[PDB]
RNA sequence: AGACCUGAGUGUGGCAGGACUACCCGCCGAACUUAAGCAUAUUACUCAGCGGAGGAAAAGAAAACAACCGUGAUUCUCUCAGUGAGCGGCGAGCGAAGAGGGAACGAACUCGUUGCCGAAUCGGGUCUUACAAGGCCUUAAGUUGUGGCACAAAUAUCAU
RNA sequence: CAGUGUCAAGUUGGCAGGUAUUUGUCUGCCAAAGUUAAAUACAGAGUAGGAAGACCGAUAGCGAACAAGUAGCGUGAGCGA
RNA sequence: CACGAGUUGUUCGGAAACUGAGCACAACGUUAUAUCGUUUUGUUAGGAAAGUGAAG
RNA sequence: UAUUACCGAAUCUUUGAACGCAAACGGCGCAUGGGAGAAGCUGUGUCAUCCCCGUGCAUGCCAUAUUCUCAGUGUCGA
């Protein structure tokens, strides 16, 4: 609901932020693995509890 | 892109006019940043972030060496700020000093002056 | 404050107890009149202080320096002896003449043994009442015994 | 000295229709529920391990 | 066995009294120097139940 | 390499007739030698205060190796420029050499 | 120290030396011009920020996350030559923090948004 | 010198102006605090030959520990397994009195450094100790040949690690040759010098 | 009036509490197991618990061995020795020391006490290119004793 | 060795000589204060460098040759590809 | 699933600023061991825990 | 050299033993230096309330006071 604390609200802030795909150069380095984030969080699989 | 050279014969007044032209740049480069702009825009924004540390790396390096000679005074010296003394680490700065150690009584002197340790050899 | 309470019920308690001779006897003190007199003689024959030292040192070593022969006679001027140490040795030497003994020593076993000291070697000596007292006739804060060994020819009579 | 034994393990015991082998404790991957410990296990200690004396 | 419940009601914990509403405890006046010489005299100001 | 050591008969009665080097030089045989303990600690030679001599060959093995071993000593001057009393001059100091072996024997004998 | 009138006794009040200023233990050169470069940041040109310039005077601004109304107010006299009537703010979901700010009317906002190269 | 009287003296503590003197001193000490500093020591000679001196950086401290043995500290008195460890009130703690006073200054007091202590009284709930400290900070304690070896890292807590007198009185360090073998260097030293199995290259 | 003793408040200069913990030092301390049962015994003066250091720690300079033609601080190694020692429901089991060959080794010193001196000591200012192991000044500490000299490896105190 | 009770002697003395006591001899040593390098440990430490192996070879070898104490699980202590 | 956006306060809720069932820092005591106990029945601690207006 | 390697000069957000007081609060103080500042006072200055920044401020213990201020039916003394 309404109520968080600032700090609370940063740590939400900053895995919003972090919740993003992989851009599509990095792909192209190279000697490149990476092809998926594979961190990639859903709010409805699993949960942060903050 | 300010050349280091040319920083160090700067007084503290004019380093510090140059440090107020060099922050508008890179704030008038952040407005391009937002509102598209082109690549030799852009391009200028790392030298001038390096500059502005240049200019405050110079400055920096003369307040604190003028404030080590100006506490190097023996009536001064007593009551040096703790960030303008040597570090070392906690057990050596506590540790006895060489004057301190290699004390000797009287006695043990003495005896090592009537008796010292010779070079010899055997045939 | 607890202190203050404390060092009342001392007194008190050492007042109701049954207390022996040997600690009995420092209770018993020299009375005003004698008091007052050794305590002025103590004080004429007070030792010398730090400055004093240091000037008859330098005139002894000026008097050397113009004579490199010649005794130098560093013996310093007649004095009364002080400190626990050196009266207990001039009273079993049998030098001193006589021994004054301040009667509130704390911890009391470091003077407990100095009257039956005197008693056995027959030197006179009295108790007196305050070691600040002696202490104030010496020069210094405290004292806890004096003697004296010997004294000009004026003031015979008096000792 | 420690290789193969790095784990919480317990037998599930009888009454389950499964082999008394001790089993990785917890849940959420995919090796909980495995077999653990013995020479026979993946992941397990070998027979007899081998020593400097 | 297990604690029996006599004994268990010596460590205090849900069996304490329930004070909450009660007013402080009921005494006489202090039997001080007035008390001990001459007399005082009060007013009895109100009459109250207490659980 | 080595400071030298007395020689000392070994205890009990199933080692009574074995030898082998102690601790170091008493200070009766020192004496008997002519030197001062505290001296002798300093030109390489051992003291021990606490052994004592109960019989009179002991002590001559042990006063004849002190004496063996002043004989081949060589002292270097303290200042190159003056030699004072029994001091090597700098021919020795030339041809000055170290004893390496295994227990500091080479001058006494094993 | 004569005669005590309480039944419990209470320490007494003695002459107190205040302390001293110690030299300072921070001698980094900070100028003093500069502040209100790391208060204001830089504008927005979204949507809802171009709507709010012409109709209602405003301006909008991403500033440092721990500044307040007033040091904004004066940063933005500061930066550029201009009176702000009302300051709002927000703090985003994503952490950063967003000023609405509204000038005097005596000023054009469309003017300092031009001067500014927005 | 006087040293010998004082020393007879104490060597009396049964005698009637002794017990006094000390009955006194138990009364007084036992309405004081459990720690307590002292301007002087209350046994000076007793202190000097511990090692005290009279200058800048030492300090006296007295110490208050309760009498009697150790309760094993288990809930209701109850114990488990063998009958061989189910004691509760007769058993004793390994350690003494003198080092339990040490161990409690110097855990109180980390800035200084536990030299030695004595015992100074006696009461039928209390023993009272005097414990000697120096400070390593001191610049007369740092510049005195004959003390300034304290102030090396490796005489840290002394008195938590067992070297002080007491502690070696309790390690058993007192005696030597066939009464001490089994505990030179130590308990510890011995039974993993006895007990680690050996395995030469060629065997 | 003041002084000493015992306690406070504040200013000035410092130090401790945390981390790490393989090895090392001090406490506290099991049971499974073995005995073809089990309670003494064993596992083990071990695991778990609490505390404390270092580059190693601890030990160390004889209130030591022996019973010899005698060795000579500590630590470590081989051996003594799974012992014709010893402990043990004398069962299961447990269990060392002296001597001998070696590694290391410039290995030794300091207080207190006794005798002779008795502030000669310490801190703090200040000046010498110097918070000098130096001068000068200091009541501040200290005589309820700081410091010097001699004492088994010694021959004696001073005296330039 | 620890707790409590009791509590010395005066180098004509004291302690140790592996079976208790009393009595004579003999031998070694002098407790109840302190400092001290090397030879020894590192049996789940760390810093800066080095050298190797009749070892394992991607279900093996450290749990981990990969953005691995990660993704994921548990209210939690923890568990863990 | 991808890209781009959106949450505006002198007065609304909280805090600043109450007290309750309660908690437990200091102090003191205990313990080989603080990582233990006491701490509102007007109330800490053998307990010297007050640092101020006003005059001048 | 936006190249690499090494190192002596520097910078080093919020915390944490965490130590001005607290804390599911990016909160609230006391001293002492600064800054900005419409209002008012005089376009300069100057500036109340409000706002911003630096430094010090835990407990215990040791030493110390150009010899700081005290307390006691403790012991004396004029
Ligand atoms: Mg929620
Ligand atoms: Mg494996
Ligand atoms: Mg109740
Ligand atoms: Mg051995
Ligand atoms: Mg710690
Ligand atoms: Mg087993
Ligand atoms: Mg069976
Ligand atoms: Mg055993
Ligand atoms: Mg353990
Ligand atoms: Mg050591
Ligand atoms: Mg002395
Ligand atoms: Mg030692
Ligand atoms: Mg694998
Ligand atoms: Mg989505
Ligand atoms: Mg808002
Ligand atoms: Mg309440
Ligand atoms: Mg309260
Ligand atoms: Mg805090
Ligand atoms: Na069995």
């Amino acid at each position: 609901g309404r109520f968080k604390p600032l700090a609370v609200k940063k740590k939400y802030a900053k895995k919003m932020n972090q919740n993003k795909p992989v851009p599509y150069w990095i792909r192209l380095r190279t000697g490149n693995r990476i092809k998926w984030n594979e961190k990639r969080r859903h709010w409805r699989r699993t949960k942060l509890n903050y | 892109h300010m050349k280091i050279k040319d920083l160090r014969e700067k007084s503290k007044d004019d380093l510090l006019k140059t440090l107020t032209e060099y922050k508008k740049e890179l704030s008038q480069l952040r407005v391009v940043q937002q509102t598209g702009g082109a690549e030799t825009r852009l391009g200028r924004i790392r030298p001038i972030r390096k500059s502005i540390a240049r200019i405050l790396t110079v400055l920096n390096q003369n307040e604190r060496s003028n404030l080590k000679m100006f506490y190097a005074d023996r009536k001064l010296r007593c009551k040096t700020p703790k960030v303008l003394r040597t570090k070392l680490t906690h057990r050596r700065r506590l540790a006895l000093k060489e004057n301190e150690k290699n004390r000797k009584t009287s006695r043990q002197m003495r005896q090592a002056h009537k008796f010292p340790k010779r070079v010899y050899a055997v045939k | 404050p607890t202190f203050v309470t404390m060092q009342r019920k001392k007194r008190v308690l050492q007042r109701r107890l049954k207390v022996p001779p040997a600690l009995n006897q420092f209770t018993k003190v020299l009375d005003r009149a004698s008091r007052n007199e050794a305590l002025k003689l103590i004080k004429k024959y007070a030792p010398e202080t730090r400055k004093a030292r240091r000037e008859r040192l330098q005139k002894v070593a000026e008097e050397k320096k113009k004579d490199p022969k010649k005794t130098v006679s560093t013996k310093a001027p007649l004095a009364v002896v002080t400190g626990l140490q050196e009266v207990t040795r001039a009273i079993e030497k049998k030098q001193a003449r006589m021994v004054v003994i301040a009667n509130n020593v704390d911890p009391v076993e470091l003077v407990l043994w100095m009257p039956n000291l005197c008693r056995a070697n027959k030197i006179p000596y009295a108790i007196v009442k305050d070691m600040a007292r002696l202490g104030d006739a010496i020069g210094r804060k405290t004292a806890t015994c004096v003697a004296l060994t010997d004294v000009n020819a004026e003031d015979e009579a008096t000792l | 000295r420690l290789s193969g034994m790095n784990h919480s393990a317990h037998s599930w015991g009888t009454g389950r229709a499964v082999a008394r082998i001790p089993r990785i404790s917890g849940g959420g991957t995919s090796t909980s529920g495995a077999g653990a410990f013995g020479n026979m296990c993946r992941g397990g200690r070998m027979f007899a391990p081998t020593k400097i004396f | 066995g297990k604690t029996v419940l006599s004994c268990r009601k010596g460590n205090g914990s849900v069996y304490q009294v329930h004070g909450h509403k009660r007013l402080g405890p009921a005494k006489l006046r202090i039997l001080d120097y007035a008390e001990r010489h001459g007399y005082m005299r009060g007013v009895v100001k109100s009459i109250e139940h207490e659980a | 390499l080595k400071a030298l050591r007395p020689q000392v008969n070994c205890p009990t009665v199933r080692h009574n007739m074995k030898r082998r080097l102690g601790r170091g030089f008493s200070p009766a045989e020192l004496k008997a030698a002519g030197l001062n303990p505290q001296y002798a600690a300093t030109i390489g030679i051992r003291v021990d205060s606490r052994r004592k001599n109960k019989s009179e060959e002991g002590m001559n093995v042990n006063v004849q190796r002190l004496k063996t071993y002043m004989s081949k000593l060589v002292l270097f001057p303290m200042n190159h420029k003056k030699v004072q009393k029994g001091e090597a001059s700098e021919e020795e100091v030339k041809a000055a050499t170290q004893d390496r072996s295994r227990f500091g024997d080479a001058a006494v004998g094993a | 120290r004569k005669s005590y009138t309480r039944p419990q006794f209470r320490r007494p009040h003695t002459y107190r030396k205040p302390a001293m200023a110690k030299p300072s233990n921070r001698v980094t050169v900070e100028s003093k011009d500069i502040a209100a470069f790391n208060v204001i940041r830089y504008p927005l040109t979204t949507d809802k920020a171009m709507k709010k310039i012409e109709e209602n005077n405003t301006l909008t601004f991403i500033v440092d996350s721990r500044a307040n109304k007033t040091e904004i107010k004066k940063a933005m006299r500061k930066l550029y030559q201009v009176k702000a009537v009302k300051v709002n703010t927000l703090i985003r979901p994503d952490g950063l923090k967003k000023a609405y700010i509204r000038l005097s009317a005596a000023h054009d906002a469309l003017d300092t948004a031009n001067k500014i190269g927005l | 010198g006087a040293f010998m009287y004082l020393n007879e003296l104490w060597k009396k503590k049964s005698s009637d102006v002794m017990r006094f003197i000390q009955r006194i001193r138990s009364w007084e000490f036992r309405h004081q605090h459990t720690v307590v500093r002292l301007r002087r020591p209350t046994r000076p000679e007793k202190a000097r030959m511990l090692g005290y001196k009279t200058k800048q950086g030492f300090c006296v401290f007295r110490v208050r520990v309760r009498r009697g043995g150790r309760k094993r500290p288990v809930h209701k008195g109850i114990t488990y397994g063998k009958p061989k460890t189910s004691g509760v009130l007769g058993m004793k703690l390994n350690k003494n009195n003198q080092a339990v006073a040490e161990q409690r200054l110097g855990k109180r007091f980390g800035n200084l450094r536990v030299l030695n202590s004595y015992w100074v009284n006696m009461d039928s709930t209390f023993k009272w100790y005097e414990v000697i400290a120096v400070d390593p900070m001191c610049k007369t304690i740092r510049r005195d040949p004959r003390i300034n070896w304290i102030v090396n890292s490796v005489h840290k807590h002394r008195e938590q690690r067992g070297l002080t007198s007491a502690g070696r009185k309790h390690r058993g360090l007192r005696h030597k040759g066939h009464k001490a073998s089994k505990l030179r260097p130590s308990y510890r030293a011995a039974w993993r010098r006895n007990n680690r199995i050996v395995f030469l290259r060629k065997r």
